[PDB]
């Protein structure tokens, strides 16, 4: 739609938006990022090398104050998907990640609501490194 | 430039993926990879002298010849050529009629005898021109 | 008059205020209904061991786009253009069961877009997908390996899928001489997710494939036989032949090494056992 | 005067207006003539 | 693109400098390692003889916006590298 | 008879066809639309 | 006001007029310190048959940029700032 394209066009205006600065309110505050695995699949476990490799969706939720707006000057839109590659991502990465892939693997959009919540749910091949018990 | 006019100035540095390059490529790698590795910076003099020196790890391909295993000799040779310019547009020269083992490491299992350059030029193409390394 | 300045200007006029991040619907509450389909290639490996199948497919799609349009008579009755798939919106269709692979749609080969705005991609991919494998009748064995496509981040409501049609295409499927497709059918299936309270919909794919059992059977089950045809010989041997032992030991250790060589290639699930394996470990208690 | 000045010159101008992705062909009957063939540099396995 | 990929690239990926002429014509010649499925023979092995195709054709252009013309028939093999293990004996393109 | 070798003879002959036939499966396709000529005469040796 | 408005604009007056292609020193003739160090993550592998060591480390670096200093009070005292390392000059180790 024009007001959908509109909303999405007002949100990312990089003269208005830049996605490189935390969403920090009220001063000198954190950003509380949640988090929650959900395992989809435990594709195998191999014991010589010593690697677990996962498939995962990475749920992660925050408040973006900056990508709020008034759903009655929009059509009433409650939430709208924008593309996570384009707005400011707290970096949640594998730390102990065996084979040196940090990231997730698809960026899949961002669902966002009109009152800054955001929603992002990651799909991910994670090859993590664990201590194999042989006893 | 004039360094007189850049507080005397004789030589900057700059990135070597912003300045014209002669694409010169190892062209009988044998893992599909052409180009050197880093892409280092190329240090420029004031009078428009380049010099890029770019580390590189290269997988070529090799004749083994397998007669007098485990006493054998081979004989490998690495090819370059610039896979943009033919010889009508860049010339290859050779610095030096061999390799340089100023900085290098023993192996350990195969002994270094010789590292020849050559460069070759083709009289039935005359677009032709290669530097190869035995 | 002429197609590259016509085609130039109506690429230009398409792409001027395009805006590839929103859904392209005129109404908030249309539904983007995308006709989805596979077409395979070939069935590159069905790995057992690893439990995993790599096909190529050429994952068809269909959609209308309402920007997209314009009138052929306008433009030197041009009625399609192919566009590059990067500079438009597409649905997010991955494979929710990937298994060392890419989720998504990696190629972006050009799409062919119609004056009434319908789009038609038909990327080619690489899915290297996970199926539980069982190999209780190895090597007779039927495997029976999905694949679960759907949106990632749009429900019911916005994105659908269309069954393009039931059975996945097999015109230019490649024959590998060591499986053969029984079937291959999507199926439309709808559920929700403890993620969010929309419904999702998905097209599963279940590649029903049967292994053509002449290579394991010249090459395991008949060398395997005849070494189990030696079990009873020593029954019937001499003593004073003095090589009673050297009979049933050289058995012994045949049939060890053929149940290890078979521990190679299925997988190690701890499920069922194959009927190969159990006649094997029979053969060595005895 | 210099080759490298004509041919910037060159390059500002061919690709002031150009669309990479129309098809390069002078009129809409036309058709993109690609001569294909193969060389083979080394068959690897 | 390689209708026959296995594993491998469908299109190439070097994207190495066109060559292009004051008349329009553009020639490019890229480089590439295809890894292309072709099926195998082992009735006479080691004495047998494989025939391994290669398929190329425009993935989203038809017969009435782009025509592949056989530049020539057989794969050119002036710099051809010797493998040792196989010998080449005949390389010829078809247009289907 | 007498030499006592004739059991640990033929049972060598046998597991070295089978290793070889073996060694032969791990080079060819595991195709079931031709069988090789080498396989076939090992499987016929390792029978008779 | 907000910290992200301060920070908004403290990344647009830095990177004004900054070069990441030249060495940041006020002076030729200083020197760029760059303090480095290593922090091993995991000694991945050590394959004897080709002589290989796999390592997984923390490359530690830092140094001084005379180009991107600010003062906190100007900025709703903002102390420290994380950018793209790909827009700042950098030690090529
Ligand atoms: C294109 O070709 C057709 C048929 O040859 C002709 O009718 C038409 O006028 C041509 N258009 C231009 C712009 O030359
Ligand atoms: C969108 O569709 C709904 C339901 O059909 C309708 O009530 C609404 O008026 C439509 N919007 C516009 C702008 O026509
Ligand atoms: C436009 O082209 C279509 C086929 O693409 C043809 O059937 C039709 O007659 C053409 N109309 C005109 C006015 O050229
Ligand atoms: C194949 O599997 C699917 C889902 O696992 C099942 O619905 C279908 O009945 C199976 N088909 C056969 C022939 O086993
Ligand atoms: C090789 O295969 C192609 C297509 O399968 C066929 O046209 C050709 O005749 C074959 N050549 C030989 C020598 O078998
Ligand atoms: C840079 O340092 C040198 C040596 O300390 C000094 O002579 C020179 O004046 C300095 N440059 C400036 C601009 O102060
Ligand atoms: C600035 O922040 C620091 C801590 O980051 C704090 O110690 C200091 O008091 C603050 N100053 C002002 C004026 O807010
Ligand atoms: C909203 C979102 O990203 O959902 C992802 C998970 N899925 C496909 C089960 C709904
Ligand atoms: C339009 C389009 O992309 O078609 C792809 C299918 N193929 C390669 C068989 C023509």
């Amino acid at each position: 739609t024009d007001t959908e394209e509109r909303l999405v066009e007002h949100l990312l205006d990089p003269s208005r938006y830049n996605k490189l600065i935390r969403p920090a309110t009220n001063g000198s505050e954190l950003v509380t990022v949640q988090l929650m695995v959900s395992l989809a699949q435990l594709i195998s476990v191999h014991e010589r090398e010593q690697i677990m490799t996962t498939n995962v969706w990475l749920t992660q939720e925050w408040e973006d104050y900056r990508l709020t707006w008034k759903p009655e000057e929009f059509d009433n839109m409650k939430k709208v998907r924008l593309p996570s590659k384009h707005i400011w991502l707290p970096d949640v990465v594998l730390y102990n990640n065996a084979d040196g892939m940090y990231e997730v693997s698809f960026y899949s959009n961002a669902v966002v609501s009109y009152d800054g919540s955001i929603f992002w749910l990651p799909p991910a091949i994670y090859k993590s490194a664990c201590k194999i018990e042989v006893k | 430039w004039k360094p007189e006019e850049f507080d005397n100035m004789k030589k900057v540095r700059l990135p070597s993926k912003h300045i014209w390059l002669p694409d010169v490529v190892l062209y009988n790698n044998a893992d599909g990879m052409y180009e050197v590795s880093f892409y280092s910076n190329a240090v420029v003099s004031y009078d428009g002298s380049i010099f890029w020196l770019p580390p590189a790890i290269y997988k070529s391909a090799c004749k083994i010849e397998v007669k007098h295993f485990p006493f054998d000799q081979q004989n490998c040779t690495m090819k370059f050529r610039s896979w943009t310019y033919d010889r009508t547009e860049i010339d290859l020269v050779l610095k030096s009629e061999v390799a340089s083992l100023d900085d290098f490491t023993p192996s350990g299992e195969w002994d270094i005898v010789a590292l020849p350059g050559r460069r070759n030029e083709n009289p039935d193409d005359s677009t032709y021109v290669d530097i190869t390394y035995d | 008059e002429t197609r590259a300045h016509a085609e130039e200007r109506l690429l230009k006029k398409l792409f001027s205020g395009y805006n590839k991040w929103s859904r392209p619907v005129a109404n908030i509450s249309d539904v983007v209904l995308v006709r989805f389909g596979l077409s395979i290639a070939q069935l590159i490996d069905v790995d057992e061991k690893n439990q995993m199948m790599t096909t190529n497919v050429w994952v068809k799609q269909e959609w209308h786009d309402y920007k997209l349009r314009w009138d052929p008579a306008d433009y030197e009755n041009v009625t399609s253009i192919r566009i590059p798939s990067e500079l438009i919106w597409r649905p997010d269709i991955v494979l929710y069961n990937n298994a060392d692979g890419d989720f998504a749609v990696t190629h972006l080969t050009k799409a062919h877009l119609f004056h009434d705005g319908r789009v038609q991609w038909t990327p080619p991919a690489i899915y290297k997908s996970s199926c539980s494998i069982d190999v209780t009748f190895f090597p007779f064995d039927q495997q029976n390996c999905t694949m679960k496509f759907g949106s990632w981040t749009y429900d019911k409501a916005k994105i659908d899928l269309v069954n393009m049609h039931s059975r996945v295409d097999q015109l230019d499927f490649w024959e590998s001489g060591e499986w053969v497709i029984v079937d291959a059918v999507g199926t439309y299936n709808t559920r929700k997710y403890e993620c969010c309270a929309e419904i999702y919909p998905d097209i599963t794919y279940a590649f029903v494939i049967r292994r053509l059992p002449l290579f394991y059977t010249i090459n395991l089950i008949i060398p395997c036989l005849l070494i189990s045809c030696l079990t009873v010989l020593v029954f019937y041997l001499p003593s004073e032949c003095g090589e009673k032992i050297t009979l049933c030991i050289s058995v012994l250790l045949s049939l060890t090494v053929f149940l290890l060589l078979i521990t190679e290639i299925i997988p190690s699930t701890s499920l069922v056992i194959p009927l190969i394996g159990e006649y094997l470990l029979f053969t060595m208690i005895f």
